């Protein structure tokens, strides 16, 4: 029980792809449209997210295998799991002590009534904030964190994928890869793997209701002039 | 159509 | 040669609504994206467009006439207009002194250097400029900046008019207006209306220069990535 | 189609 030379490569990998897409200082946060606190932190938010989202665009495209498939499953992906990408990598800056995202000073430490400010409800808000302590629980080494972020991404069962039997192949590799990692690297995580696995299912969810919730700004024109051509390209039914 | 995507897929 | 009840009430109406929609102060810039001095100044002069189109809405909801129109002709007219009435509005925070935009602060003085990092050219700035120097130095009374303002709006040579019958005769009213305006109560304004109606041929042209310029930075998406919804709307070629 | 010209014309 000794992880491979390949296994280990693909860890590299994922773990390079993360560093060199997201940043722990969080300082181009100030090139954002700035916070408010009618939706006054839809602009800072939509921004945070744009952003965010090129970001998974480019840890995505670092992904061992996620380059060789077509250009229409590599959208279908990321377009079904951006927000998820996102809600997961968040929980580097989510923090339990306050049970925030903590991204710097008064201006960038986002709470569940900034969230409100930009047209969510406070009733949808609390399973992301359980999912965020549920996965900070966890306490996952970098290596694994980074692995269920691409594990995430290569789900087959997504609206549009089209090669669903290449990306159940590169996902299963990778699920090797995050047992193997746990079992051999991770004392005391005899039963680890599989709450990550539920946390996937939690993503589904929360995917599921942010879509109905972004579907209500999306129709009103006065709000959706506050989102970001990406924001709106990634999160739209525009079907190709 | 995917304008923005397509283009930063590279 | 006295003006009518008339004449004064669309001058009370322009001037009023030029006054709701046109802050001296400049204090919701600090709402943009952030000036940087890859066409670092891309994201602020998008949103400061972004917001002068919203104001220059608001401006055209309230010259006399205009909220009869067919939302067609309205939406044609604006469309157009647009990028001609920021560019006449703008000539308020110009200044000969520094040959820049002055809206506050080292932050927000804007200079022909500034619109290049913006995907303009040196070459295609000059006779924005010029137009600025020249407009400044005919001194025009709030009442006529205000008159040619609308007057432009409502030019009926444009792109996509239905109702050309109509939009001519709400424009000879308002040029009626100015050229009373200017002999009753401009001294030294002899010659002044012909300069002013000089300068709307001015306008057309800047309009098509930057039409043009505007067409290669919104292809690429790179860069159209970085415009609002608005933005892209009003300048896009989507037709209906 | 000009959602947001058409919502903001009032
Ligand atoms: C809770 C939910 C299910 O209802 C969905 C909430 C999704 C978004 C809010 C939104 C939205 C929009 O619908 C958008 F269109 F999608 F934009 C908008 F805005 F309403 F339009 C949540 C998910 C993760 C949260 C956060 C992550 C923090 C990060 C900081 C840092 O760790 C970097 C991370 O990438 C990101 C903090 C702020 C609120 C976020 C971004
Ligand atoms: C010179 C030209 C013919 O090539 C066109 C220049 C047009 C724009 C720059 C642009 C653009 C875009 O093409 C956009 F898409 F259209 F956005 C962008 F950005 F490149 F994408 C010019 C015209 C008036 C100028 C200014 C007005 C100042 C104001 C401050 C205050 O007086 C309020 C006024 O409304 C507005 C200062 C900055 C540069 C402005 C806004």
């Amino acid at each position: 029980h000794m992880l491979s030379d390949e296994q280990m490569q693909i860890i590299n990998s994922l773990v390079e792809a993360h560093h060199k897409t997201y940043d722990d200082s969080y300082s181009d946060f100030v090139r954002f449209r700035p916070p408010v606190r009618r939706l006054s932190m839809l602009p800072h938010l939509a921004d945070l997210v744009s952003y965010s989202i090129q970001k998974v665009i480019g840890f995505a495209k670092m992904i061992p295998g996620f380059r060789d498939l077509t250009a229409e499953d590599q959208i279908a992906l990321l377009k079904s799991s951006a927000i998820e990408i996102i809600m997961l990598r968040s929980n580097q800056s989510f923090s339990l002590e306050d049970m925030s995202w903590s991204c710097g000073g008064p201006d960038f430490k986002y709470c569940i009534n900034d969230v409100t400010k930009a047209g969510h409800t406070l009733e949808l808000l609390e399973p992301l904030v359980k999912f965020q302590v549920g996965l900070k629980k966890l306490k996952l080494h970098e290596e694994e964190h980074v692995l269920l972020m691409a594990i995430c991404l290569l789900s087959p069962d997504r609206p549009g994928v089209q090669d669903h039997v290449r990306i159940e192949a590169l996902q299963d590799r990778l699920c090797d890869v995050l047992q193997a990692y746990i079992r051999i690297q991770h004392p005391g995580g005899r039963l680890l793997y599989a709450k990550m696995i539920q946390k996937l299912a939690d993503l589904r969810s929360l995917n599921e209701e942010h879509s109905k919730q972004y579907r209500s700004l999306s129709f009103q024109p006065e709000h959706s002039m506050q989102l970001t051509p990406l924001v709106l390209e990634v999160f739209g039914s525009e079907v190709s | 159509k995917h304008k923005i995507l397509h283009r930063l897929l590279q």
